[PDB]
């Protein structure tokens, strides 16, 4: 069957992974110790999309962590859902990259990528078939960006015909999660545009605004941001793990959302989000979801879609529902806001449906969107890059660890060319 | 013992097949367990007819259906549902590597690993035949399996068998509604490949059936169960004369004749008029003069193409129930005297007829009503060209920037093939234009 | 950003093949002079195409028989002349498997193409200018693309079951893209150039297919960097002026319909890899043709490595020739039409070739 191989490169990847496991398990019924404790049968049928069997109806996860520092691994081990992992998949080191891509792609990562790829081989060759990988990393660092990009490169050199989907976090515009962001982000985009099949863009400010505006949370921890991110990671694979009327694997979304290869950077979204008090006043029907999904607030990409045009959009629903409603609603959404879509893609929407909904919502959904509004996110990075490269503000720490000055100009040119590729269609022809 | 072989390819095919075999089972009394309490109850009988079903010494009647697919999310609902003790376990699921909604994967790369098994199964279901009559594919344009696997299968079956009917059902893509943004490519390609090998292709369109279910049965929130039940009633109406006693019986070789004039123009449209709930089951007489005049209404077709934008070219009307052959002739006559229904000057007849005595069944907890008589009309008309042109225009808007072509190329497809399919499908539009110019 | 220029295009028909004679194939191509015409066998429609140059090799007896010693003096000689004038030059092929695009450039041992004649005219024309005022220097390179991976052709592999060193590309800020680890060897006499080309032809990947028994399943590029140091008016030491030039000769591969030319395994994979490379270059030509019409258009070179290492040749600073090899077969009719279509779409490209000299004084 189809089998996803998870990887967690860095602190953000590890936290999102833990929350996602703590999301998929309560969906399939697995407990922290590894045993099955459920009510239905459709859970154990397609459990091999993420899990493996050990001995006694125990179910261990197919997660492969990596982190140059030792703290996050111990945090994930001593946590609630830590006794279920495979301890030999913990592949860490010491002396972290130090917010330096150079110290996470050439010098330190070169010593441990071999071990991580050994675990990847061991876990993949066990599988009957293979549908792709699923990484989680955060631009703005050296472990995540560097190590994950190197791993994507080596996998796509080894296993090319599969999907190296990754739910990358991008840096926020206003606040700076780290000082030297544009170098690492531009280099990661240089090493991702040409070595991927799909990719998702998450931003922290959009999630803060989602937490403050819809969910009405005044003190959101990182766990809430992550709990708002594992949702769509479930929604993507809901049509593999569960049955439905209209199925859609990752490859179907890839064929239908990436018209040209480089333009695979997307905007995710969840549908039914509301406060613990304003849930008894809202109607849990389909058009409320469809207008809560296309709004410029739910999108985690920190880029308003109204400033561009949706090249493609994809909607994975989960619930007992009527397909007439979904199809007619997408048609009228295309007809109303026609200027925010294209004309040379006649139908610019993909639908997909499951039948086994989430743990407590009778009707859930998930949204993906390729729009030209994401060129702003890279325009910003390139402007910062020029401002900090025109007189070499922080560059000497990258050269000393084995790099040169030409890779930077290469990454800048590629990012700008991609911005131009999106801007060619941002303008009505 | 004359036999027809059903083949179902994809999610839509399997769902229509489930809805079809539910209807067959509730008709003959043959049950999910394969056992029929009709031969061993009164003292004899042939109720489970061996044209679509089979027989085993233990009373188990295994049907004649492969239910092909390349994703186990669908067939496992059969294998772990109600109708698991009925079919043959050789359902030919792959379990691996869905086509991802391209034609090149389900014709070159993943299809070739699976087609030989399906052909062997068809041969094994056709060697115990003392002379079959034809095949029936249930494929869906707007996919990888329905577009590519059907092409490969009708290409291989035009080599081994050859002189046998290879009819098909097809979910025609709606012009506005669609659940895929890569469907026109596959549609034109399949119409390039499933043209010189097939005989007739009955088309349907989910939008028109949504509209009629809204307008007549008063459902505002329909799902594909109710759609597939209508299509199941249609495929029962077109497969009853072999399966039941009648007066003016139609065989499967008679669709190729009275409906496919030219060897390429074989894209007709189905219609089933008495779609009325139990509430409207009363207040209506439901005679032939009402039915046959409803089947020709533009707002009761199954494709979203207005018949008034073109001339009718052929029609096959197949009835069920208490039909006395004078209301049928009178209905055809008063339909001929109308100025809207416009025929061409080389087919004045255009009114094939078929009658049968067994009324239609009804599924419990369903949507339709118990009507003593039913009708199913299949029309070959010249309006379809417009719809084709729409898809063709889409092909010209998306191919002119080489969109999505790497995906089809990555599975070995050769862009020249796309241009060839385009030029082939344009000549068919020119043919639909030729068959409207009246004789000099 | 100097002088304007236009892309040269030339067409070449091959004679019948064995597979075509066995199948009783007709002649669906004819010349009305300098033009080209195609008649579909069913007699439903005609097409005509006009180019700057046309050739003919259907039979040795017709008039206007353009042979190997003719296509050179019609197409390649201007490239060498403009190279001596300073400009850069490219000549690249296009066509279908079996069309004759590794016969017009490389040739046979008794029917040389452009490559074994270009670098001979070079030396026949340099001997007339071997005086002490202009001193020449020539470096060569010969590289290959296979399964979207770069490889070097003139390198002695170590003894092992698999030794084909993968290499990488890199973008230079000023000049343009280029290859790393490139064996930019030196050449002084034809006796070395012929030997290097022999080693290359041996190392280039080959296999048998239905449409060609000796099919080349890789994209080959042959680069010559020429530099002439010259003396001019100066206040001190002489020999300070320098004129540089690059000469690229590019042999591409064919679409290779995987059904007719039946094959499975590695051959199918490199054929689809070859297909993707051919699929981006048509997009690039369609995007560069729309530059002259006045529309804003993106020119994607990065979707394939061949276009990535040939940005300077399509656009950039290089006078470029396109040799389109076609077939007269009636079965291979749509692919020939596609080749001619891309040719007439490639004529409209306008590039800016500038004399490139660094005084260094
Ligand atoms: C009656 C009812 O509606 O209870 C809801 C509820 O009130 C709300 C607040 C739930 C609640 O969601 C949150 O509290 C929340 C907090 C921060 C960030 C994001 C969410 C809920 O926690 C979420 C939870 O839903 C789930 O459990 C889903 O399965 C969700 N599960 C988890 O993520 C999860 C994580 C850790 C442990 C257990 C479950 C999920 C979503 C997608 C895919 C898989 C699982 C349920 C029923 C509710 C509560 C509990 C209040 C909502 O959940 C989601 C993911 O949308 C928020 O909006 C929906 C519906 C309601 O607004
Ligand atoms: N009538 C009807 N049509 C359906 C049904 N389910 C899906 N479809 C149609 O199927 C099309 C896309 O799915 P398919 O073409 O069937 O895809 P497939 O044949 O399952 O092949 P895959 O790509 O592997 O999914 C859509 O355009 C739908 O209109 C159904 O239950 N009934
Ligand atoms: N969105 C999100 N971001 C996080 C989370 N946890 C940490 N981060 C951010 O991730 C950024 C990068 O950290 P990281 O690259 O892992 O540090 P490293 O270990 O030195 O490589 C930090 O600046 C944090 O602010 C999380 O749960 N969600
Ligand atoms: N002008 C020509 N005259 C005679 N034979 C030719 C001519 N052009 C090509 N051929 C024949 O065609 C073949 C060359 O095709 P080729 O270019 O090698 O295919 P590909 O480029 O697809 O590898 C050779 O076998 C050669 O004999
Ligand atoms: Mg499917
Ligand atoms: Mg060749």
């Amino acid at each position: 069957m189809r089998e996803i191989v998870h990887i967690q490169a860095g602190q953000c990847g590890n936290q999102i992974g833990a929350k996602f496991w703590e999301v998929i398990s309560d969906e399939h019924g697995i407990d922290p110790t590894g045993s099955y404790h459920g009510d239905s049968d459709l859970q154990l049928e397609r459990i091999n999309v993420y899990y493996n069997e050990a001995t006694g109806n125990k179910y261990v996860p197919r997660a492969i962590l990596v982190d140059l520092e030792p703290g996050t691994m111990d945090s994930v081990r001593s946590g609630p859902f830590g006794q279920i992992f495979r301890p030999d998949n913990f592949v860490f080191g010491q002396s972290g990259a130090g917010n330096n891509w150079a110290k996470g792609h050439y010098t330190e990562g070169a010593e441990l990528v071999d071990s991580v790829l050994d675990v990847v081989r061991k876990e993949s060759e066990s599988c009957d078939c293979l549908q792709g990988f699923q990484l989680t990393h955060s631009l703005g660092g050296g472990t995540g960006s560097g190590m994950g990009t190197l791993l994507i490169s080596k996998i796509r050199e080894e296993y090319p015909d599969r999907i190296m989907n990754t739910f990358s976090v991008m840096p926020s515009p206003k606040v700076s999660d780290t000082v030297v962001e544009p170098y690492n982000a531009t280099l990661s985009v240089h090493q991702l545009v040409e070595n991927t099949d799909e990719t998702y863009c998450i931003d922290n400010e959009a999630l803060y605004d989602i937490c403050f505006r819809t969910l009405k949370l005044t003190t959101p921890t990182y766990g809430d941001l992550n709990h708002l991110v594992s949702a769509t990671m479930s929604g993507v694979t809901t049509c593999l793990r569960f049955p439905g009327q209209l199925n859609a694997d990752l490859r179907k979304l890839a064929v239908n959302m990436v018209p040209f290869p480089r333009l695979h950077f997307f905007m995710p979204g969840f549908a039914p989000l509301t406060s613990r008090g304003s849930q008894q006043y809202r109607a849990l029907t389909v058009p409320e979801l469809t207008q809560q999904m296309f709004d410029s607030k739910n999108m985690m990409a920190a880029c308003d879609p109204r400033h561009g045009r949706y090249l493609t959009v994809a909607a994975i629903f989960r619930g007992r529902m009527s397909m007439k409603e979904v199809d007619e609603q997408m048609l009228n959404v295309q007809n109303k806001n026609s200027s925010y879509f294209v004309e040379w893609i006649p139908n610019n929407v993909k639908t997909a449906v499951c039948d086994i909904p989430p743990r407590g919502l009778k009707m859930s959904a998930t949204f993906i969107g390729n729009s030209t509004a994401i060129q702003e996110l890279f325009k910003r990075i390139s402007e910062q890059f020029t401002a900090m490269f025109r007189r070499k503000a922080f560059l000497h720490w990258y050269t000393g660890e084995g790099m040169d000055e030409m890779e930077f100009t290469e990454a800048e040119s590629n990012m700008n060319d991609l911005v131009s590729e999106y801007q060619q269609y941002q303008d009505a022809t | 013992m004359r036999e027809c072989i059903s083949i179902h390819v994809g999610q839509a095919g399997v769902q229509i097949g489930n809805a079809c075999w539910e209807l067959y089972c509730l008709e003959h009394g043959i049950q999910p367990d394969g056992q029929m309490p009709s031969d061993k109850t009164i003292g004899g009988g042939d109720d489970s007819f061996n044209t679509f079903f089979s027989e085993t010494g233990a009373g188990k009647h295994v049907p004649r259906a492969v239910f092909v697919d390349l994703e186990p999310t669908v067939i496992d609902e059969v294998r772990t549902g109600t109708y698991r003790q009925l079919f043959h376990p050789e359902q030919l699921i792959t379990g691996k590597e869905d086509a991802a909604n391209n034609y090149a994967r389900g014709h070159y790369t993943i299809g070739k690993e699976i087609i030989d098994l399906v052909l062997d199964r068809i041969r094994k279901l056709a060697d115990q035949c003392t002379g079959l009559q034809g095949f029936l594919v249930f494929h869906s344009f707007g996919g990888g399996t329905g577009s590519g696997f059907t092409s490969l299968l009708m290409e291989r079956l035009s080599v081994d068998y050859g002189k046998k009917s290879k009819l098909e059902f097809s979910i025609y893509p709606a012009p506005q509604v669609s659940t895929a943004v890569v469907e026109p490519y596959n549609s034109i390609l399949t119409t390039h490949t499933t043209l010189e090998h097939s005989d007739c292709a009955f088309m349907v369109d989910n939008e028109a059936i949504y509209d009629i279910c809204r307008r007549n049965l008063d459902i505002e929130r329909p799902t594909y169960t109710n759609l597939n039940r209508l299509i199941s009633q249609i495929v029962s109406s077109i497969t009853a004369s072999l399966r039941f006693d009648g007066a003016l019986n139609v065989d499967l070789t008679e669709f190729q004749t009275n409906l496919v004039p030219y060897p390429r123009i074989h894209f007709p449209l189905a219609t089933y008029a008495p779609v009325i709930s139990a509430e409207k089951a009363y207040h209506e007489q439901l005679s032939v003069a009402e039915i046959t005049n409803a089947c020709f209404e533009p707002a009761n077709q199954m494709v979203k193409c207005d018949p008034r934008h073109g001339k009718y070219m052929a029609c096959c009307l197949l009835y069920r129930g208490d039909v006395v052959p004078k209301d049928v002739n009178a209905a055809i006559a008063t339909i001929k005297t109308k100025r809207s229904i416009q025929f061409v000057d080389w087919c004045p007849t255009g009114f094939k007829v078929g009658i049968n005595y067994q009324p239609p069944t009804v599924v419990p907890g369903g949507d339709l009503a118990k009507v003593q008589r039913a009708v199913c009309m299949l029309s070959n008309t010249t309006a379809i060209a417009e719809a084709w042109a729409r898809l063709d225009h889409k092909f010209d808007l998306m191919y002119a920037k080489r969109a999505f072509v790497h995906w089809y190329v990555g599975e070995g497809m050769e862009e020249g093939e796309f241009s060839e399919a385009r030029e082939d499908m344009a000549a068919l539009e020119k043919d639909y234009e030729e068959v409207g110019v009246d004789s000099v | 950003l100097g002088s304007n220029s236009q892309v040269t295009v030339a067409v070449r028909v091959r004679p019948f093949s064995k597979r075509e004679k066995t199948e009783k194939a007709s002649q669906v191509v004819f010349t009305n002079g300098e033009e080209i015409t195609v008649e579909h066998p069913d007699m439903k429609q005609v097409y005509s195409f006009i180019y700057d140059v046309s050739f003919w090799s259907f039979d040795e007896c017709h008039p206007g028989y353009a042979s190997q010693t003719t296509v050179y003096e019609t197409l390649a000689a201007p490239l060498l002349d403009r190279a001596f004038e300073g400009y850069n030059t490219c000549l690249f092929a296009y066509g279908q498997t079996g069309s004759g695009k590794s016969y017009t450039m490389m040739g046979l041992n008794e029917e040389p193409g452009i490559i074994p004649r270009f670098c001979e005219d070079l030396f026949a024309q340099i001997a007339k200018k071997q005086t002490s005022e202009v001193s020449y220097h020539l470096e060569m390179s010969f590289f290959e693309v296979y399964n979207e991976k770069i490889h070097d052709l003139l390198v002695c592999k170590g003894e092992n079951g698999q030794r084909k060193q993968p290499l990488r590309a890199r973008e230079h800020p000023v000049s343009g893209p280029y290859v790393e680890g490139l064996s930019m060897n030196v050449v002084s006499s034809y006796s070395d150039i012929q030997s290097w080309l022999e080693l290359g032809n041996k190392q280039r990947a080959t296999a048998a297919t239905g449409m060609n028994d000796k099919s080349s399943r890789s994209h080959s590029v042959f680069t010559l960097v020429m530099t002439q140091t010259k003396t001019e008016v100066v206040e001190g030491e002489e020999h300070d002026h320098r004129i540089t030039s690059r000469i690229n000769l590019v042999d591409l591969a064919g679409s290779e319909r995987c059904s007719t030319a039946h094959s499975s395994g590695q051959r199918l994979k490199e054929g689809v890899s070859i297909n993707k490379s051919l699929l981006t270059l048509g997009k690039v030509i369609s995007a560069l043709s729309e530059q002259a019409n006045g529309k804003r258009v993106f020119i994607p070179y990065r979707e394939s490595t061949l276009t990535w290492l040939l940005k300077e040749s399509l656009g950039g600073n290089s006078k470029t020739a396109m040799i389109a090899t076609v077939s007269p077969a009636a079965s291979n009719i749509e692919e020939t039409l596609s080749t001619l279509r891309y040719a007439t779409q490639a004529r409209l490209i306008v590039n800016i070739a500038k004399v490139n000299e660094d005084m260094n004084a």
